[PDB]
């Protein structure tokens, strides 16, 4: 047995790797976590042998950690390894990019003597730069979660290109509960309103699952955003605050000056 | 139909580029009802997911 | 005429997106900027009719502004657009990530009056994740180009994975070199020291480029990176500093706490 | 080489092969002991040599 966790990027069917799509091909069985429907006949016409991680997510309304689901899925994947199938997973984007059930998957199957490896995918992240025509090394480029940006201190750079991840769920410690509130939002634009004026312009960002689907760009000013119609898939950008300045110190350092600059 | 559509059309860039230079013709070629048709060029992904 | 800008990823042939794979197949003409003679050799096999970008960087010692070699590439994709052909421009990577000409290209020919559009990649950033078994999302993670950290302020948070991009010209201010010295990384490791110990851990890493290639995943104390053996395709890496301290601030607001976080 | 390199990156039967038994797979493909022994030393330089880049 041996594992192999790959990405079917954001569109359907053509944003997977041609590798990637090959090991799908060749799979005894494929553990899918998709974004749709369209997605998952694509996956299934492709190689039958296909379980479905979605099933481990609550059922019923039922109050439950995504923690103990992740769980689930890592030992599923790894029962089919065990057993001794020639397994892939096959997750939306990039595997390994804000997905743990890879990382986790891949660690456990590694102690336990088997092969695993990821194979790296286009993540909504990449999408993002594409759509918006934005390039991270312009200013740079910042990422975290967003709950994690608010339990914890982080310190954001105001020139960079900002990322905020799982938006919708902003303060949502439980991990219960598939959308947070607006009052938690409210919160997060006090915090941000350290680096950002309220009338920052910032950008929800949802790329296209489908070829037919233009992706969402909806940009209003930041004190605006607690009302804002967000969906789990959104992802919150967040432009600079302040253009670039020179480096005195370090310039000095080299013995050069803002006019020498190639 | 439908989902068959889409899988060609995210994969072929031939079939893209068509498809960009004149949805409507292109999507009622590959058989695709007025109501698909409405929710894709109202931009309706719910109502899709139905149809 | 039109233009398209695609990514063939790092690996050869297999990390290119199917799509994208398409766009080249079909296209009257491809621009190409790609890491290798094997890789050039499958573009050609994939279409014909190549030009390769690399023409336009300095050649024979010649003293060249790395600005006007974008400028005469950015060029050379617009006269074959205006001429009326189907343009697909194929860079390695994701063609918009630390990648000014495709951004150029889109610019200049949506403002006369030419279609024009980027498809995602997957990038080295993508790869690292995948090959050091990072996820970007658990403490977060920034990128910033090397020189840029040096001439302009950026302010790094010590709690996420750092990466500094095009590390080996880090310093070269003219942008006419192709390597920076070993006193300017000194300089680098001195800034770098207000948040990182010398002692500190960093990784120089490179993605493969060929399927039987492992990848550069070096790891060293910071304060021997001026002494290190670093290529143009070397990104390095910085770990966390500092483990997360708690936002009492935020978590007060919140109504929860540590021992509260699921 | 080229043709091998380029079959390997897109083939995961053939990668999967190859990562099971490498030579086995390169002498299969008909590449020399030279080629094979850059490849196994990961000297990409002398690969490149080895097709005329
Ligand atoms: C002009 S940028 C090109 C980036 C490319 N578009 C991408 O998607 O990674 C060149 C820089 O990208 C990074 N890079 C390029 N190739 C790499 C590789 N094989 N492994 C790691 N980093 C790489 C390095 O930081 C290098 O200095
Ligand atoms: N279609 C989409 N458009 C924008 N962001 C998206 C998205 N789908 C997922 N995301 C982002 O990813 C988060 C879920 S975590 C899954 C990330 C995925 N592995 C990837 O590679 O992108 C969302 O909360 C959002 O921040
Ligand atoms: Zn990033």
């Amino acid at each position: 047995g041996s594992l192999v966790c790959v990405g079917t990027g954001l569109q359907l069917a053509g944003q997977i790797s041609v590798l990637s799509r090959s090991y799908i091909e060749h799979a005894d069985i494929v553990f899918s976590l998709l974004p749709d429907g369209f997605s998952q006949r694509w996956l299934t016409k492709l190689n039958p042998n296909v379980i479905n991680l979605q099933q481990f997510y609550a059922q019923n309304g039922e109050v439950k950690n995504r923690r103990d689901t992740y769980e689930q899925m890592v030992n599923a994947i790894l029962d089919a390894v065990r057993a001794g199938k020639k397994t892939v997973c096959a997750l939306y984007g990039h595997p390994g990019v804000f997905a743990c059930v890879s990382h986790m998957a891949i660690t456990r199957a590694k102690a336990e003597g088997f092969s695993a490896k990821m194979e790296p995918g286009i993540s909504a992240e990449a999408c993002l730069w594409a759509d918006l025509g934005i390039d991270p090394g312009n200013s740079g480029h910042q990422s975290f979660e967003a709950s994690q940006f608010m339990f914890f201190n982080h310190v954001p750079d105001p020139t960079t290109h900002l990322l905020l991840w799982q938006i919708a769920i902003a303060g949502e410690h439980t991990l219960t509960q598939f959308h947070t509130s607006s009052d938690r939002l409210q919160i997060l634009v006090e915090q941000l309103n350290q680096w950002y004026p309220l009338d920052h312009e910032v950008v929800i960002y949802e790329a296209a699952n489908l070829p037919i689907q233009a992706p969402r760009i909806e940009r209003l000013p930041l004190a605006n955003l607690p009302q804002a119609h967000l969906m789990p898939i959104s992802t919150l950008l967040i432009p600079p605050a302040k253009k670039l300045e020179y480096n005195y110190a370090i310039l000095a350092k080299l013995g050069i000056g803002p006019e020498d600059l190639g | 139909g439908l989902s068959d559509f889409f899988t060609q059309l995210g994969q072929d860039a031939q079939l893209m580029e068509d498809y960009k230079q004149n949805p409507e013709a292109v999507m009622r070629a590959h058989g695709l009802t007025d109501e698909q048709i409405n929710a894709v060029m109202t931009g309706d992904m719910e109502k899709l997911k139905t149809l």
